[PDB]
């Protein structure tokens, strides 16, 4: 049942990505042997030739899987009727779900390994820079677990991180589902997290221009910042020395 | 009625009483509770589902 | 060949249509009989969505769609098509119907549906219905009030079937939002201790609501208002007399009094202990009445 044509966008290539997403339920589901066979269904793994159809596709498959919570998590069960206004272990829901996200992304690069196409994975354009993709899924797992740890800074320095968060959801303008939150919609589309270290810096000056002398916090809140910065760094260095 | 006795007008007074009658009258009256059992759940889930419903369609309810 | 029931007399004008007429009918052949039904098609999409009710958010344009063109919905919502509305504002005015409708059980069930299968806006929707229901608990409650006023008040002495009927209205809708509640602490697995403790505060408020819109009507339709002591009103039930009844239980107080002196703790009757243990609450309450004030039997019914 193939669609003919590749080309760079169509319905073909929405075909293809359902296709991916089947046999990676399937793999999740523990069965190699269907999910190998929709992948030779599409293209032969004997080929060594790169690509570039086939690593665009992993990589919207991947991007979509990092930016979505997966099929039966914990986040589908307050989405079907449990959200009134939320049971007492919502930061627990979202914890498991990035968990769930991590999980999924590991299944995913597995069945890549086991049918062959994690080798297939040669480039991909980005922003005018080639990358290949086996690295964009390695920066795709180093930015779900940067979004752990900010999820778990969220939880420990609450006030700070929230008027960060607040601040790139408003230079972000996405949209926030009342089943979902902000801090949770954040950390769904983990690709631009990156907005939160400048609007720190920003109530960073802010704050420090006022801040006068007999001041503890004056360096109580650079220290903070400090700390976490350099843990996000540490994180992600140690993920991709771990997972080259 | 107690067990002051009737004054006999057949011996069809005594007569029946076997006990195949007995079988008979036993399984016919299981029967009949069974059936009069469903009989009057109904009535009575009716009865409370008119009371109920009052004037949706009806007139007269007065 | 026969007619479906409306929720309110008289029949809308989709009665008057050959849509709502539903009926079976028998072709006779040279090899038998052949059995078919005109004007189901409004049941088919109904029992379809229903049936997917666990997913019906998906089929709400498609399904609706239907049921306007069958004219199963009401002659109001035929106005606004599926294509120009979404499937949430959809199904809170399938929702608000069914409850004009005194049809409690569908909400139920389609919860209940919803309950089970994937499926991301159920919650929102789930939460748009309680507000929408807590909302129209008041208006209805506001309402009923200047329904009741009048009589209380006694400026109507008898009531039109209509406005007997808008009564009943609002009972059955007080009954339908507690049973609509109730499911839904039922299947609420989770919901904060704050939330659990005011839901169970306004469905307490509805049984308030429920049990004094039943006793109203039922005074309303025994002829017992304004008061049953009104003489004019009385022409068919036991009229009452305050005035024996107020004096006996005056003097039976001063007796017991009397009796007591300083030797006896008995000098209140076995009402005022009742109305003790709920405290001068009630004293407050009645403080309004004369011949006493809080004083059984009260003035003012």
């Amino acid at each position: 049942a193939v669609v003919k044509d590749s080309r760079p966008d169509q319905i073909a290539h929405d075909d293809k990505t359902k296709h991916l997403k089947a046999a990676f339920l399937r793999y999740c589901r523990k069965d190699i042997l269907g999910a190998q066979s929709m992948v030779d269904s599409l293209f032969s793994d004997s080929d060594m030739e790169p690509d570039d159809e086939l690593d665009l596709a992993v990589n919207q498959i991947s991007v979509d899987l990092i930016d979505d919570y997966p099929a039966s998590d914990p986040r589908w069960a307050e989405s079907v009727p449990e959200e009134a206004a939320g049971f007492s272990n919502t930061s627990l829901i979202l914890l498991h779900q990035l968990e769930d996200k991590m999980k999924a992304h590991s299944f995913f690069v597995d069945f890549l390994h086991q049918v062959g196409l994690f080798s297939r994975l040669s480039t991909c354009q980005t922003k005018g820079m080639l990358v290949a993709t086996r690295l964009l899924l390695s920066e795709h797992a180093e930015k779900l677990s940067a979004a752990i740890v900010l999820k778990n800074h969220h939880a420990k320095l609450p006030v700070l991180v929230n008027s960060a968060i607040q601040l790139a959801l408003d230079k972000r303008m996405c949209t926030v589902p009342q089943n979902l939150t902000a801090a949770d919609v954040y950390f769904r589309e983990v690709s631009q997290m990156e907005i939160i270290f400048e609007c720190l810096v920003d109530k960073e000056e802010a704050d420090l221009e006022s801040t006068s002398i007999d001041s503890v916090e004056w360096a109580n809140i650079v220290v903070n910042v400090n700390t976490i910065l350099k843990d996000m760094l540490h994180v992600a260095c140690q993920y991709r020395q771990s997972k080259n | 009625m107690e067990q002051s006795q009737h004054n006999v007008r057949l011996n069809l007074s005594t007569l029946y009483g076997s006990v195949t009658a007995s079988s008979v009258v036993c399984q016919a009256i299981y029967k009949i509770s069974a059936t009069r059992f469903l009989i009057c759940r109904d009535l009575l889930i009716l009865q409370h589902l008119l009371l109920r419903l009052g004037d949706m369609a009806l007139v007269g309810a007065g | 060949l026969s007619r479906g029931i409306p929720p309110s007399y008289p029949p809308p004008e989709q009665f008057y249509y050959p849509s709502t007429y539903n009926f079976d009918a028998t072709c006779l052949l040279n090899s038998g009989l052949i059995h078919f039904a005109c004007t189901g098609f409004q049941k088919e999409t109904l029992h379809f969505l229903k049936k997917s009710g666990s997913s019906l958010n998906e089929a709400i344009p498609d399904g609706y769609n239907r049921c306007l063109a069958a004219g199963l919905l009401a002659p109001k919502f035929t106005d606004v098509q599926a294509s120009s509305l979404s499937q949430e504002e959809q199904l809170q005015a399938i929702l608000a119907a069914a409850v004009e409708t005194s049809s409690l059980g569908l909400l139920t069930s389609c919860i209940k549906r919803w309950t089970a299968e994937e499926q991301p806006r159920s919650a929102a929707n789930l939460r748009f219905v309680l507000e929408w229901t807590w909302k129209k608990v008041t208006l209805t409650k506001q309402e009923f009030d200047r329904l009741c006023f009048r009589l209380f008040d006694g400026s109507c002495n008898f009531i039109d079937p209509h406005t007997l009927q808008s009564l009943q209205q609002c009972h059955l809708y007080f009954s339908n939002l507690t049973a609509v509640l109730n499911c839904f602490i039922a299947q609420a697995k989770e919901v904060t201790q704050q939330g659990a403790v005011d839901l169970t505060n306004k469905q307490s408020v509805t049984r308030l609501l429920t049990l004094y819109a039943s006793v109203v009507l039922w005074f309303c339709r025994s002829g017992m208002l304004p008061d049953s002591s009104d003489e004019t009103v009385q022409l068919t039930r036991p009229f009452y007399n305050y005035q024996v009844i107020q004096q006996y239980y005056s003097d039976q107080r001063k007796k017991l009094e009397r009796l007591a002196r300083g030797k006896w703790d008995t000098s209140s009757l076995m009402i005022d202990g009742l109305i003790n243990q709920f405290g001068d609450r009630i004293q407050q309450l009645w403080s309004r009445d004369d011949n006493g004030t809080g004083k059984y039997p009260p003035a003012n019914l």
